């Protein structure tokens, strides 16, 4: 059983880092 | 086995939706 | 077929190969040219004895026109074999994916002739399953309309075929699109799936039950599917628990407990109410208590049973017999009801279904009308309903007779007379109380 990867799936960190980088569009505007 | 397969998306997608997007 | 090692897969392969015919005869009969016959022979020598590769495409083409001998179920025979045989089926799926033009034809190659190929169709067109990218959501959706899969999986007499089909369906759940197609099929296959567990409640039987449990869990992993099924297969929620309790297999019990817990998962819409109703009606809480008292070597099954017990305790912390009464009124096809146990609950229940004005009881009126329509027949459920509806009507009318007028205007007197008219035992047995 590879249940350890179940925890490793929590990051997945860049999924929100890219979102924050895009949200920097408010500062750009 | 399949429990981990479900947990993959149950965490990877749910975590961002409930803890990342809501911070916008 | 990744799971070809299963004995059902071995039987399917043996049946498919038992009718193999030489390509030389086809060439003599003019079914295919020399090149096509040579390709078919090479494909045969590859699958069961370079071999295959460029071959087995012309074999499929010949079987498209030929309607007997190896041409009948050659694709199924090749798929049922393991990938060790020149990657037959395993490489064939990828090759077909690389050539979508004939892909549909390949999908149409399987599911033909007798059940030897009909059952193998699920392991023939999608022998590669959802892995390798050979298939797609549209292909699964289109294949879900084939009646051969239903005939194989739901075959009560054909235990081995049903087990093989259920195992293939459970294995097909790897991709979410395949899971959605499986759920769409289950939305209509519910009878066979529920009956599998019902029979499991008391060696192909164990395998078939395990396959059914795996399919139920895979479908129920999506909260929406479980919530929708609760409105059509609510009794199945406790039926699966009973099957697991009777079932001794550790893996089967673990799968059943996992499915039950998924039905109660917080994601499932109305999880709290559904859990409370299940605990109140199906005795899921006493069953979970027994499971906690009971011991098993399956650590995963133990954890699933403990989670189910926690869910049952949470559901019963806010439980009441009113939910059981509502469920019974929804059924309206039984002989006895919880409120008949004693005079305690009924003391309030008399004014519960009526909403203090008989308004909420109009649903009870419709239930009694349906039970009277069934009462004219001699079916066991028919007689049980005829007795139960009349007994509940008598119990309700005994207090606050105002609503009786609503029943009387709604045919209450006529219904009572018809229940005791003739050709009835319990119907009259309760019409006597109604008219007394």
């Amino acid at each position: 059983q590879d249940k350890l990867k179940q925890a490793k799936t929590d990051a997945a960190k860049e999924i929100d880092s890219y979102k924050i980088q895009k949200d920097k569009e408010l500062k750009e505007f | 086995q399949l429990k981990a397969d479900q947990e993959y998306e149950i965490e990877k997608t749910n975590i961002v939706r409930n803890e990342t997007n809501n911070i916008d | 077929k990744i799971l070809m090692d299963s004995t059902h897969f071995n039987e399917i392969r043996s049946i498919i190969r038992s009718r193999s015919v030489a390509w030389d005869a086809l060439a003599r009969s003019e079914e295919l040219s020399e090149i096509d016959a040579s390709t078919a022979k090479a494909l045969e020598s590859i699958l069961v004895k370079k071999v295959n590769g460029k071959t087995l495409i012309p074999l499929i083409h010949l079987l498209s026109t030929s309607d007997n001998e190896d041409c009948k179920k050659s694709v199924q025979n090749l798929i049922a074999e393991l990938l060790s045989s020149d990657k037959y089926g395993d490489d064939t799926v990828k090759f077909f994916q690389e050539d979508p033009k004939q892909l549909e034809q390949l999908f149409d190659v399987s599911l033909k002739g007798d059940f030897q190929t009909v059952l193998i169709s699920g392991f023939n067109v999608v022998s590669l399953l959802v892995q390798n990218g050979l298939h797609n959501v549209k292909l699964v959706e289109k294949l879900l309309k084939n009646n051969n899969l239903i005939n194989i999986l739901q075959n009560i007499e054909q235990m081995d075929t049903c087990y093989v089909c259920i195992r293939l369906l459970q294995e097909l759940a790897v991709i979410p699109e395949y899971r959605d197609v499986i759920w769409l099929h289950e939305k209509k296959f519910m009878p066979t799936l529920f009956k599998i567990l019902q029979r499991a409640t008391d060696h192909l039987g164990i395998q078939l039950q395990y396959h059914s449990l795996l399919l139920i869990w895979l479908l129920t992993f999506n909260p929406v599917f479980a919530n929708e099924l609760v409105q059509k297969y609510l009794s199945d929620f406790l039926d699966l628990l009973k099957l697991v309790k009777i079932t001794i297999k550790e893996k089967v019990s673990r799968l059943c407990i996992s499915i039950i817990l998924q039905c109660c998962s917080t994601r499932v819409k109305q999880h709290k109410k559904v859990i409370k109703q299940l605990l109140l009606l199906g005795n899921a809480l006493p069953t979970v208590q027994s499971l906690s008292e009971r011991k098993y070597s399956d650590e995963e099954l133990r954890q699933d049973i403990s989670n189910l017990k926690e869910i049952l305790e949470n559901e019963y912390q806010e439980l009441t017999s009113f939910d059981e009464y509502v469920a019974e009124l929804d059924s309206k096809l039984l002989c006895w009801s919880p409120p008949h146990v004693d005079n305690g609950f009924w003391s309030d229940n008399i004014d519960e279904f009526k909403k203090d004005n008989y308004k909420i009881f109009r649903q009870l009126i419709e239930l009694l009308q349906a039970k009277v329509r069934n009462g004219d027949v001699n079916a066991k459920q028919e007689k049980i309903i005829i007795q139960v509806a009349l007994n509940d009507i008598t119990h309700v009318v005994e207090l606050l007779p105002e609503s009786i007028d609503v029943l009387d205007k709604t045919g209450g007197k006529a219904d009572i007379m018809e229940l005791l008219n003739h050709s009835d035992s319990r119907v009259k047995y309760e019409a006597l109380k109604a008219t007394q």
